[PDB]
C-alpha cells in the first residue's frame, strides 16, 4: 500500500516488483501514463549509453588513439577534436544497429506488439554469460542499478567539466572550489536581458 | 559571382551597412554614462550587430548592389544552406506533424465517442503518437503501398454533378 | 456549545477534536470555509520551518562554520543571495516540495495524515501513546515557534543586537 | 491529482494554448542563444 | 422590516466535474459536438444566463458572482499598473522634471531586435512611452516614491483576492435569494449614499490631508524626497497649518457652520493652476466634498424599512398626462424583473458619461502636467470616446433583447412602451427624414466646397472668407462663459475653462489650454456630428421598435433576438433581426466616433496645442490650417490624413516602429474583415466540401464535421475584424503622430 | 497588384532612381510610403486653398473614386 522508497506516498500502480530494481519509486505517477515496458526499455538503454559514456570520458583522458585528433583530455573538447566525418559515420552506425536490433519495431505503438518482445531484450548475448537462469536475476539487478548510477555520474561529470574546464580525473587530482563569480545561475529576466 | 552578385565579405555596400548600423547605436550611446544600464544595453547591441555582420560576411552569402544578402535557390549545392536544407528540415517536421495528427484521427474514430476524443484529447495516447513521427517517411510510404493511405474513389462521397 | 479555549466564543463546528491540538480557537472561521486538512498541513509546515529557524538563528550566533564569513544571521541572507549558496538551499527545498505536492494529493484522497511524512529514523516514538504525546507537543512547539520567529527578527529591526546578546543585555 | 481537473487540462483550448506557448517558447530560446540564422550554416 | 437579508447556504458544490464537460450549461450543447458549429455555439451563448435557466433567482446569482469576477480582474489590472510604475518606470525622474521626462512604464526584453522599442524617454531610462496618464494621477495623489507604488500594488492584489473570493463565496457558499436582489430602493440608497457619497467624502479627505500639502510643496519647488511623508501632515497639525493656516482652527468651524474659515483649502478658483496647467486641487477638494454631501442626501430619498421615503412605483405611476395614457405604470415591474432592461439603461448612461468624461477632461485638465502631455490628452480623449460609443450601442442591444424576450403585452397595456410601439412608424419616418435632411445639408456643404474650390470659384464656398455659416449660438455661449466670473458666478475668480475664452495658459512653454474659436469649419463638422449621431440612433431605434414584429415579418419575436433572416421570400428578409440593427449600428457608431476623434485631433493641433515663443505669440503644431482646410474633403484627406501619417510611415528603425507595424497590421485586419462581410455562407460550405474530400482521400477527415460559420457568425466576425482594424489603424496613427510632434 | 508593380517600376526607372524600387519593394511599407504616399502629393494638390491647376480634374476624380467605392460597401 505504501511504497518502499517513499513511505508517505502510496505505492505506484503498474509496479508489481517483478522487474529488478523495482522499489516503488514513481512519485510523479509517470508509470500510469506511459506503459512500463517502454519506460523500462528507455531506462535500460539510457543507462547503457551512460555506462559507456562515463567510462569513455575517463578512458579518453587516460588513453588516446595514436594521433593529435584523439589527444584531447577533456571529453567535451574531444567532441570538437575528433574528425567530423567519423563522428557522423558513428551516428549512422548507431541508427542502423537500432533499425536491425529492434526488427523495425521502432515506434511506441509498434514496439512490444509481438508477445515475446521483452523490455530491454534485444537478444544480445554473444558469450552467453546470462544463459544460465541461476545468475539471470543478479545480472538483471546489477545492470539496472549500474545504469541508474551511471546516469547520475555522467550528469555530474558533464556539468563539472562545464563549471571548471578540466578533465574529470585531474579535478579529482587537483581540486578547485568553484569561485561562483562566473556563470551565475540564470538572470536573463532580472537584468532585463543583455 | 552568381547572377552578377558580389560576396558579402567584399561588398562595399555591406560594409557601409555595418558602419551606419554601428554609428546609429553609438550616437544613442553618446547620451549615457559608462556604467549605466542603458549604456550596457547599447554596448551589447553594438556587439550583436558587429557579430551578425561578421558572420554574414564569412558565410558565403552574396550581396546585391544594395548591400543586402541575396539568396540563391535554383538548386546549386554551393548555396543549399539557404533553401534546400532549411526546406528538408521543414518537410521532415511538417510530415511528422501530419503523420502524427493522422494517426490520432484514425485512433479517435475507433473510440466510444469519437468526437469527444477531439475536444478532450487522450493525452497519453496522443503522446504515444507524437513520438512515432520520427520515421514518418518510411511509415507513410509503407502505409501507402500496403493500401492503407489512399482510399478508393468509390468510398468517398462526392456531389451528384 | 462553546469553545474550550475561549469561553465566550462558540465551538466552530468543524473543530470537534478530530485533529490534535484542537482547543476551539477559530474566531475568523476559516475552518468552515476551507478544508481543515490543508490548514493542518500548512500549520505543521510553517511551524517546522519556524522551529528550525529559531534554533538556526541562535546556533549561528553560537557557532559558525569557518569557511563562510561570520555575519549577523538576519543580514546573512543577502550575502548568500549573491554568492549562490542561498539559491542552492532554495532549489533543494523546492525539489522536496515537489514531492510534497503529491503528498498533499494523498492527504486529500485520504491516504495520508495532514503532516505525516513517515519520518522516524531514530525510532523515537515506540508506541501510539508516546506518539500521541509527541504530536500534541509538536503542535505546541510549532505554534509557539511561529510566534517566536519574528519575535527577534522584529527585535533585530528595532535593536541591532544578536538575540542572545540582546537577552543578556539591558 | 484530480481526474476531472486533468480532464479539464486535456480540453482542446488548454492543450492548444500550452502546446503553442511551449512551441513559441523554444523558438524564442533558440533565437536567444543562436540569433540571426538567415541560412543553415554550411 | 420587509427589506431583509435572505441567503441559501451551500447552493452549488465546488466541483471540477463540470469543468471537464464543456457545454454543461445548456441542453443543446451538453450532448457534445457533431459539427464545428458546436464549438462556436459554445462560446456565443455562455454568458447568456437567461437562455440556460428559467428561474430569475439562479440568473441573478450568476450575475452577482460574475460581477465579482470582473472586479477581481480590474483590481489585478490596477495592481499591475502600479507595479509596473513601481518597478519598470521612470516615475521618480519624471517627478523632478515633469516637463522634460516622458512617462514610460513598459520595458521590452531583447529578443529579435525588438529592444529598439526601448527608446530614450528621458531620466536615464529606456522603455516604451506610456500615454494612460498614470504618472499625473500618482502625482495628483501625492505618491512621490516607488515604495508607495509598491504598497498600492499590494493593496490592489489584496482587493483582487478578496473579490474572487467573494464571487466564489456568494455563488457556492452563501447565495442571496431573489427577494434580496429585488430591493431597488435599498440598492439605490446604498449606492448613492454609501458607494458614491462616502466614495467622494473619503477621497475629499485624502485630497485635503495628503494631496493638497504634498502638491503645494511640489508646486512650490521642493524636491520629492525632501517632502514630509503623508502621515506627518495627519499628525503634526502645526505643519499643516503652515501651508494652510485655517487648520489652526480645526473642526470647530465645520460644526458651528462657520464654513468661510476653510477658504484656504476649499476654494472656488476656477481656471488652471499656472505652475502645473491643471485644475486647482483646492477646487477638486471642495468639489468632491460638495458632491459627497448631496450624494449622501440623495441616498435618503427612497423608502426601505422605516416609513420615511418614496416608493419608486408610486412616483412612476403618478406621472401620467393626457397624451401618454396610463403613463409610467408597469415600468417598476419591468426594471425589477428584467436584467436586460436594467443593462440597456445602465449601458446607455455609462457610455454617455464616458463621452462627457472625454470632453471635460481635455477642456478642464484635472491632473498636474496632463494638459501639456499631449500624447496623454489625445489618448484619454480617444479612449473614452470609444468606450462611450461601444457602451451606447450595447444599450440598444439589450433594449432589443428585452423587447424580444422579457416584454409581455399583458403587463404593458396602454403605458409608455405600448404607445411607442403603436406609433413606431411615425417615429422612424421622421427620424429617417431628419437623417436625410441632415446628411444633405452637412456633407453636401463639403461636396459643394470640393466642387467650388476645384472649379476655381472660391467666392462661392461656405467658408470664413466667403459665404459664412457662423456658429452664432455656440459663440454666444462661449461669450457668456467668459463673462460669468464675477457676473453670473460672482465668487468664481476665473472661468470654468479657458476653452471658452480668456488667457493662454502655458506650462514649460507649451500651451496647456487656450480659447478654442469656432468658425465655419466648426459649424460644418458639428453638423456632421449631429448627422452621424442621428443616423446611429435611427438604426438602433428601428431595431428596438421593430424587434418583435414588422409589416414584413408579423411574428419576428418567435424567431428571436438573433436570427439571420426569414428566407428569400417577401423579396428577401436578410438581416431582419434586432441583432442585425446592432450589427449595422456599430458601423455607424464607428463612423461617428472616428469623425469626432479626427475633429478633436486636427482642431487641437491646428488651433490649441503648440509652443509659446517670446512676445506671447503661439506656434501651433499644424499652424492654424483647420480654418481654411477643414471645409473640404480634399482638405481632410491632404492636410490631415496625408500630412499627419508621415510619422507612422517614417517610424521604421526608431522606437515608434511598433506603431508603424501596427498601422500596417490593422490595415490588414480591416481589409481581411471584408472577406467575411461581403461573402455568404453557401460559397464557403461548398469550398469546405472539396477540402473535406481531399481529407477523405487520405483517410484523415475529422469526426467533428467542419462547417462554414453561421450567417450571424460571419456577420459578427466581419464586424469584429472591421472595428479592430479601423480602430487599430487610428490608434497607431494617433499615437505615433502625437508622440513625435507633441 | 499588376498595375501597381508596372507603374512603380516604371516611374522609378523614368526618374533615374531604379534603386528606390529595388530597396523599397521587398516590404509593404515601401509600397505604402514610397509609391502611394510619395506619388499622391501632385495629385492631391490639384486644388488647395492656394489655387488650382490642370490636375484639378484628376484630383476631383480621385475623391469621386473614393466615394463610389465606399458607397458600394
Ligand atoms: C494585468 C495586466 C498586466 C499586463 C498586461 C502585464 C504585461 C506585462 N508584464 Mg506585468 N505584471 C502584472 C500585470 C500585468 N503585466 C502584475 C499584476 C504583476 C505583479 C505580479 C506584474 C509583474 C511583472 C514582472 C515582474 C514582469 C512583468 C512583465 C511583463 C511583460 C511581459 C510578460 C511576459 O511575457 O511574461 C510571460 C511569462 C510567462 C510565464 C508566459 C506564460 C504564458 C502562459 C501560457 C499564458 C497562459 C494563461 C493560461 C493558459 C490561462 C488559463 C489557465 C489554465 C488553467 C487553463 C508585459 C509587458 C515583465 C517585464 O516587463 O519585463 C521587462 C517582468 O519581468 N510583469
Ligand atoms: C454601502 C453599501 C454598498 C456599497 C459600497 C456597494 C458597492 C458596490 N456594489 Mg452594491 N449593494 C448594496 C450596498 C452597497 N454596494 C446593497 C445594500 C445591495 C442589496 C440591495 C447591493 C446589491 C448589489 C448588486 C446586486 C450588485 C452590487 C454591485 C456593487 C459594486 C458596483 C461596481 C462598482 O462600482 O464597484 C467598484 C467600486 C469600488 C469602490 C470597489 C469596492 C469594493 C468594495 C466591496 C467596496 C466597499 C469596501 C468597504 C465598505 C470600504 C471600507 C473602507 C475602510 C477602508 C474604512 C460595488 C462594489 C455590483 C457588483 O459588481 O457586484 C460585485 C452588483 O452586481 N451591489
Ligand atoms: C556491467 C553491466 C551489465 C550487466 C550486468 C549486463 C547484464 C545483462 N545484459 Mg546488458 N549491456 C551492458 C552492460 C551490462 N549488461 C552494456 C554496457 C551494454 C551496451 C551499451 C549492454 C547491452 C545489452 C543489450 C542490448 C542486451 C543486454 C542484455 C543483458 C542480459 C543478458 C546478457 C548478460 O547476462 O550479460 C552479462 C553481463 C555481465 C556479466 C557484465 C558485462 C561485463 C563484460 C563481461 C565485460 C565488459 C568490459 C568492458 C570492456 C568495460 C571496460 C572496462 C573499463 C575500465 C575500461 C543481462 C541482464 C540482454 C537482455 O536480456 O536485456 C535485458 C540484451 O538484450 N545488455
Ligand atoms: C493533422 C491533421 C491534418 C492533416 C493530415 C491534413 C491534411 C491535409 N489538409 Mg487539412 N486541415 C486540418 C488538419 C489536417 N489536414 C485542420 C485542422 C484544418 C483547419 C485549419 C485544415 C484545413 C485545410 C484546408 C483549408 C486545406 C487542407 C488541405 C490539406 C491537404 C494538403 C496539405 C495542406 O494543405 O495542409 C494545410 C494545412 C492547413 C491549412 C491547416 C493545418 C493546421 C494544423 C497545422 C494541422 C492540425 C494539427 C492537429 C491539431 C494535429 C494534432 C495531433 C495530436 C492530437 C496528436 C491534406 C489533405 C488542403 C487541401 O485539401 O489540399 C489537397 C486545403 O485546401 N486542410
Ligand atoms: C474598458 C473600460 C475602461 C478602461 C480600460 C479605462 C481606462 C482608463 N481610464 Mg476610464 N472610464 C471608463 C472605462 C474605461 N477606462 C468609463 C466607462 C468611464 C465612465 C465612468 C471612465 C471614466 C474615467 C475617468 C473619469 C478617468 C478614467 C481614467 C482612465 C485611465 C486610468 C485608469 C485608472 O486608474 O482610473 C483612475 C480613475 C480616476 C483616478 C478617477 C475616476 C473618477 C470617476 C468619476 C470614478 C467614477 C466611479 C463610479 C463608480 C462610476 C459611476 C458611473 C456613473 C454613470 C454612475 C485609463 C486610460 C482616468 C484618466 O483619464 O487618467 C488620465 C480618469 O480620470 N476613466
Ligand atoms: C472621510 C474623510 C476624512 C477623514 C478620514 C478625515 C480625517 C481627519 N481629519 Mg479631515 N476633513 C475632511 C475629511 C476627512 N478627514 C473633509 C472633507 C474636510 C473639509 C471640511 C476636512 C477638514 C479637516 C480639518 C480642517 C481638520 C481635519 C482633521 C482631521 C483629523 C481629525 C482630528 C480631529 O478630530 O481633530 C480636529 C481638530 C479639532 C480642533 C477638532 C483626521 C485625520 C484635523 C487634523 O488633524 O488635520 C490634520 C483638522 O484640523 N479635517
Ligand atoms: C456591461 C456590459 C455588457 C454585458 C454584461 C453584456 C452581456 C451580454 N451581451 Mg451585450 N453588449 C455590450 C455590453 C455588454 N453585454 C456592448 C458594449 C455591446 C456592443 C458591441 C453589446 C452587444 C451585444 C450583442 C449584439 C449581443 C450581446 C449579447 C450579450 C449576452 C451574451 C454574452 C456572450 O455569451 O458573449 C460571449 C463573449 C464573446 C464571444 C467574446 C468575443 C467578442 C469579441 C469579438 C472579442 C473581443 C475582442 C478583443 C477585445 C480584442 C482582441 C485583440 C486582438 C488584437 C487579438 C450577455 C447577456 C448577445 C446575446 O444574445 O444576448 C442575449 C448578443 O447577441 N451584446
Ligand atoms: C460613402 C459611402 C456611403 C454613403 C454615401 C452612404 C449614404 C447613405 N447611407 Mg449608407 N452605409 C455605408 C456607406 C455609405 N452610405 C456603409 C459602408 C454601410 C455599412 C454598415 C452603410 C449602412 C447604412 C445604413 C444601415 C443606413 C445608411 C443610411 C444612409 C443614408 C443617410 C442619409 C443621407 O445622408 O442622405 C443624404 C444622402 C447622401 C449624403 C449621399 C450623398 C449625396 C451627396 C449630397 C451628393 C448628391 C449629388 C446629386 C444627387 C447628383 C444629382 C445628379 C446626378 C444624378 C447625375 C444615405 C443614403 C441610412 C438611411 O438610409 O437612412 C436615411 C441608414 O439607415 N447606410
Ligand atoms: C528528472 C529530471 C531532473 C531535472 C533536474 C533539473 C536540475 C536543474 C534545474 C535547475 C537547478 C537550479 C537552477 C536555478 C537557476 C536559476 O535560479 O536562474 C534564475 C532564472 C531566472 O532569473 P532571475 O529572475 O532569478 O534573475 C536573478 C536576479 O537576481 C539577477 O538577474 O530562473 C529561471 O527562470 C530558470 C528556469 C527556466 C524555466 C524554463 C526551463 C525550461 C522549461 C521547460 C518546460 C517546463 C518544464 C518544467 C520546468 C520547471
Ligand atoms: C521528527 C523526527 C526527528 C527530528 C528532528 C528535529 C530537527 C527536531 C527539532 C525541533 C526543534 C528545533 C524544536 C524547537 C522549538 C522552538 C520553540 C518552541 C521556540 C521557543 C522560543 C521561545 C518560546 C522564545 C522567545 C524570545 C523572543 C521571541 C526573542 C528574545 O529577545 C527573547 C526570548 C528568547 C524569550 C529525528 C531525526 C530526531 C528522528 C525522529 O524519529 C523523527
Amino acid at each position: 500500500a505504501k511504497s518502499k522508497a517513499v513511505p508517505f506516498l502510496s505505492q505506484p500502480e503498474a509496479l508489481d516488483g517483478s522487474m529488478a530494481g523495482d522499489v516503488g519509486f514513481d512519485p510523479f505517477g509517470i508509470s500510469s501514463v506511459i506503459d512500463i515496458k517502454w519506460l523500462r526499455e528507455s531506462e535500460l538503454k539510457h543507462g547503457r549509453i551512460c555506462m559507456l559514456a562515463a567510462t569513455g570520458c575517463l578512458v579518453q583522458e587516460v588513453v588516446h588513439l595514436p594521433g593529435p585528433a584523439f589527444s584531447q583530455k577533456m571529453a567535451l573538447n574531444a567532441w570538437a577534436a575528433a574528425p567530423r566525418g567519423g563522428m557522423i559515420s558513428i551516428l549512422v552506425a548507431i541508427g542502423l544497429i537500432e533499425m536491425i536490433s529492434n526488427r523495425f519495431a521502432l515506434t511506441a505503438t509498434d514496439m512490444f506488439a509481438n508477445p515475446n518482445r521483452v523490455p530491454g531484450d534485444l537478444g544480445f548475448d554473444p558469450l552467453s554469460l546470462g544463459a544460465n537462469p541461476a545468475n539471470r536475476a543478479r545480472f538483471e539487478l546489477s545492470e539496472v542499478i549500474h545504469g541508474r548510477a551511471a546516469m547520475m555520474g555522467f550528469s555530474g561529470m558533464v556539468h563539472q567539466m562545464i563549471v571548471s574546464k578540466q578533465a574529470p580525473i585531474e579535478q579529482l587530482m587537483h581540486f578547485k572550489a568553484v569561485d561562483s563569480s562566473l556563470m551565475k545561475l540564470g538572470g536573463a529576466a532580472g537584468n532585463l536581458g543583455y | 559571382d552568381v547572377a552578377g552578385l558580389t560576396p558579402c565579405g567584399e561588398s562595399k555596400e555591406f560594409a557601409r551597412r555595418l558602419d551606419g548600423s554601428v554609428k546609429k547605436l553609438q550616437t544613442r550611446l553618446s547620451k549615457y554614462e559608462a556604467g549605466t544600464p542603458p549604456a550596457l544595453a547599447l554596448q551589447k547591441q553594438i556587439d550583436k550587430t558587429k557579430n551578425r555582420f561578421d558572420r554574414y560576411g564569412k558565410a558565403g552569402l552574396l550581396c546585391g548592389t544594395d548591400g543586402l544578402p541575396h539568396l540563391i535557390t535554383d538548386g546549386r549545392w554551393t548555396h543549399s544552406g539557404e533553401f534546400v536544407i532549411p526546406g528538408l528540415l521543414f518537410l521532415y517536421v511538417a510530415g511528422w506533424i501530419g503523420w502524427v495528427g493522422r494517426s490520432y484521427v484514425l485512433f479517435a474514430r475507433t473510440a466510444d465517442k469519437p468526437t469527444e476524443k477531439e475536444i478532450i484529447i487522450d493525452v497519453p495516447v496522443a503522446l504515444s503518437f507524437v513520438s512515432t513521427g520520427f520515421i514518418w517517411p518510411f511509415s507513410a510510404f509503407k502505409e501507402f503501398t500496403s493500401g492503407n493511405l489512399i482510399v478508393p474513389a468509390d468510398e468517398i462521397t462526392v456531389s451528384p454533378r | 456549545d462553546f469553545s474550550a479555549a475561549v469561553p465566550f466564543l462558540k465551538r466552530p463546528s468543524n473543530l470537534d477534536g478530530a485533529y490534535i491540538g484542537d482547543v476551539g480557537f477559530d474566531p475568523l472561521g476559516f475552518s468552515d470555509v476551507f478544508d481543515l486538512r490543508v490548514l493542518r498541513e500548512a500549520e505543521l509546515k510553517h511551524g517546522r520551518f519556524a522551529m528550525l529557524a529559531v534554533l538556526g538563528f541562535i546556533v549561528q550566533e553560537l557557532y559558525t562554520f569557518p569557511f563562510f564569513p561570520k555575519m549577523a544571521p538576519v543580514d546573512a541572507h543577502d550575502y548568500f543571495v549573491k554568492q549562490g549558496g542561498g539559491s542552492q538551499i532554495i532549489f533543494w527545498i523546492s525539489f522536496v516540495e515537489l514531492f510534497g505536492v503529491v503528498a498533499l494529493f494523498e492527504t486529500l484522497q485520504g491516504k495520508r495524515e495532514p503532516g505525516d511524512f513517515a519520518f522516524d529514523p531514530l525510532g523515537l516514538a515506540k508506541d501510539e501513546a508516546t506518539l500521541e504525546r509527541y504530536r500534541l507537543a509538536e503542535v505546541k512547539h510549532a505554534r509557539l515557534a511561529m510566534i517566536a520567529i519574528g519575535g527577534f527578527i522584529h527585535q533585530y529591526w528595532v535593536t541591532k543586537q544578536t538575540v542572545l546578546e540582546q537577552l543578556g543585555n539591558f | 491529482m484530480d481526474s476531472n481537473f486533468l480532464k479539464y487540462l486535456s480540453t482542446a483550448p488548454v492543450l492548444f494554448t500550452v502546446w503553442l506557448s511551449f512551441t513559441a517558447s523554444f523558438i524564442i530560446e533558440a533565437n536567444r542563444f543562436f540569433p540571426d540564422m538567415l541560412y543553415f550554416p554550411m | 422590516k420587509k427589506v431583509s437579508i435572505t441567503v441559501d447556504r451551500d447552493p452549488v458544490a465546488t466541483s471540477f466535474e463540470k469543468w471537464a464537460q464543456p457545454g454543461h450549461f445548456s441542453r443543446t450543447l451538453a450532448k457534445g459536438p457533431k459539427t464545428t458549429t458546436w464549438i462556436w455555439n459554445l462560446h456565443a451563448d455562455v454568458h447568456d444566463f437567461d437562455s440556460h435557466t428559467n428561474s430569475l433567482e439562479d440568473i441573478s446569482r450568476k450575475i452577482f458572482s460574475a460581477h465579482f469576477g470582473q472586479l477581481s480582474i480590474i483590481f489585478l489590472w490596477l495592481s499591475g499598473m502600479y507595479f509596473h510604475g513601481a518597478r519598470f518606470s521612470n516615475y521618480s525622474a519624471w517627478l523632478s522634471n515633469p516637463t522634460a521626462v516622458k512617462p514610460s512604464a513598459q520595458v521590452v526584453w531583447p529578443i529579435v531586435g525588438q529592444e529598439v522599442l526601448n527608446g530614450d524617454v528621458g531620466g536615464g531610462f529606456q522603455g516604451v512611452q506610456v500615454t494612460s496618464g498614470f504618472f499625473q494621477i500618482w502625482r495628483s495623489s501625492g505618491i512621490t516614491s516607488e515604495v508607495e507604488l509598491y504598497w498600492c500594488a499590494l493593496a490592489g492584489l489584496i482587493m483582487s483576492g478578496l473579490m474572487i473570493f467573494a464571487g466564489w463565496f456568494h455563488y457556492h457558499k452563501a447565495a442571496p435569494k431573489l427577494e434580496w436582489f429585488q430591493n431597488a430602493e435599498s440598492m439605490l440608497n446604498h449606492h448613492l449614499s454609501g458607494l458614491l457619497g462616502l466614495g467622494c467624502l473619503s477621497w475629499a479627505g485624502h485630497q485635503i490631508h495628503v494631496s493638497l500639502p504634498v502638491n503645494k510643496l511640489l508646486d512650490a519647488g521642493v524636491a520629492p524626497q525632501e517632502i514630509p511623508l503623508p502621515h506627518e501632515f495627519l499628525v503634526n497639525r502645526d505643519l499643516m497649518a503652515q501651508l494652510y493656516p485655517s487648520f489652526s482652527k480645526g473642526l470647530v468651524p465645520f460644526f458651528t457652520l462657520n464654513w468661510s474659515e476653510y477658504s484656504d483649502f476649499l476654494t472656488f478658483k476656477g481656471g488652471l493652476n499656472p505652475v502645473t496647467g491643471g485644475l486647482w486641487l483646492s477646487d477638486t477638494a471642495h468639489h468632491h466634498l460638495a458632491l459627497a454631501v448631496l450624494f449622501i442626501v440623495a441616498g435618503h430619498m427612497y423608502r426601505t424599512n422605516w416609513g420615511i421615503g418614496h416608493s419608486m412605483k408610486e412616483i412612476l405611476e403618478a406621472h401620467k398626462g393626457p397624451f401618454t395614457g396610463e403613463g409610467h405604470k408597469g415600468l417598476y415591474e419591468i426594471l425589477t424583473t428584467s436584467w436586460h432592461a436594467q443593462l440597456a439603461i445602465n449601458l446607455a448612461m455609462l457610455g454617455s458619461v464616458s463621452i462627457i468624461v472625454a470632453h471635460h477632461m481635455y477642456a478642464m485638465p484635472p491632473y498636474p502636467y496632463i494638459a501639456t502631455d499631449y500624447p496623454t490628452q489625445l489618448s484619454i480623449f480617444t479612449h473614452h470616446m470609444w468606450i462611450g460609443g461601444f457602451c451606447v450601442c450595447g444599450g440598444a442591444a439589450h433594449a432589443g433583447i428585452f423587447m424580444v424576450r422579457d416584454y409581455n403585452p399583458a403587463q404593458n397595456y396602454n403605458n409608455l412602451l405600448d404607445r411607442v410601439i403603436r406609433h413606431r412608424d411615425a417615429i422612424i419616418s421622421h427620424l429617417n427624414w431628419i437623417c436625410i435632411f441632415l446628411g444633405f445639408h452637412s456633407f453636401g456643404l463639403y461636396i459643394h466646397n470640393d466642387t467650388m474650390r476645384a472649379l476655381g470659384r472660391t467666392q462661392d464656398m461656405f467658408s470664413d472668407t466667403a459665404i459664412q455659416l457662423k456658429p452664432v449660438f455656440a459663440q454666444w455661449v462661449q461669450s457668456i462663459h467668459t463673462l460669468a466670473p464675477g457676473n453670473t458666478t460672482p465668487n468664481a475668480l476665473a472661468t470654468a475653462s479657458y476653452a471658452f475664452g480668456g488667457d493662454v495658459v502655458a506650462v514649460g512653454n507649451k500651451v496647456a489650454m487656450m480659447p478654442i474659436s469656432l468658425g465655419t469649419a466648426d459649424f460644418m463638422v458639428h453638423h456632421i456630428h449631429a448627422f452621424t449621431i442621428h443616423v446611429t440612433v435611427l438604426i438602433l431605434l428601428k431595431g428596438v421598435l421593430f424587434s418583435r414584429n414588422s409589416r414584413l415579418i408579423p411574428d419576428k419575436a418567435n424567431l428571436g433576438f438573433r436570427f439571420p433572416c426569414d428566407g428569400p421570400g417577401r423579396g428577401g428578409t436578410c438581416q431582419s433581426s434586432a441583432w442585425d440593427s446592432v450589427f449595422l449600428g456599430l458601423f455607424w457608431m464607428y463612423n461617428c466616433i472616428s469623425v469626432v476623434i479626427f475633429h478633436f485631433s486636427w482642431k487641437m493641433q491646428s488651433d490649441v496645442w503648440g509652443t509659446v515663443q517670446s512676445d506671447g505669440t503661439v506656434t501651433h503644431i499644424t499652424g492654424g490650417n483647420f480654418a481654411q482646410s477643414a471645409i473640404t474633403i480634399n482638405g481632410w484627406l491632404r492636410d490631415f490624413l496625408w500630412a499627419q501619417a508621415s510619422q507612422v510611415i517614417q517610424s521604421y528603425g526608431s522606437a515608434l516602429s511598433a506603431y508603424g507595424l501596427i498601422f500596417l497590421g490593422a490595415h490588414f485586419i480591416w481589409a481581411f474583415s471584408l472577406m467575411f462581410l461581403f461573402s455568404g455562407r453557401g460559397y464557403w460550405q461548398e469550398l469546405i466540401e472539396s477540402i473535406v474530400w481531399a481529407h477523405n482521400k487520405l483517410n484523415v477527415a475529422p469526426a467533428i464535421q467542419p462547417r462554414a460559420l453561421s450567417i450571424t457568425q460571419g456577420r459578427a466576425v466581419g464586424l469584429a475584424h472591421y472595428l479592430l482594424g479601423g480602430i487599430g489603424t487610428t490608434w497607431a496613427f494617433f499615437l505615433a503622430r502625437i508622440i513625435s510632434v507633441g | 497588384w499588376v498595375t501597381f508593380y508596372w507603374h512603380w517600376k516604371h516611374i522609378t526607372i523614368w526618374q533615374g532612381n531604379a534603386g528606390q524600387f529595388n530597396e523599397s519593394s521587398t516590404y509593404i511599407m515601401g509600397w505604402l510610403r514610397d509609391y502611394l504616399w510619395l506619388n499622391s502629393s501632385p495629385l492631391i494638390n490639384g486644388y488647395n486653398p492656394f489655387g488650382m491647376n490642370s490636375l484639378s480634374v484628376w484630383s476631383w476624380m480621385f475623391l469621386f473614386g473614393h466615394l463610389i467605392w465606399a458607397t458600394g460597401f
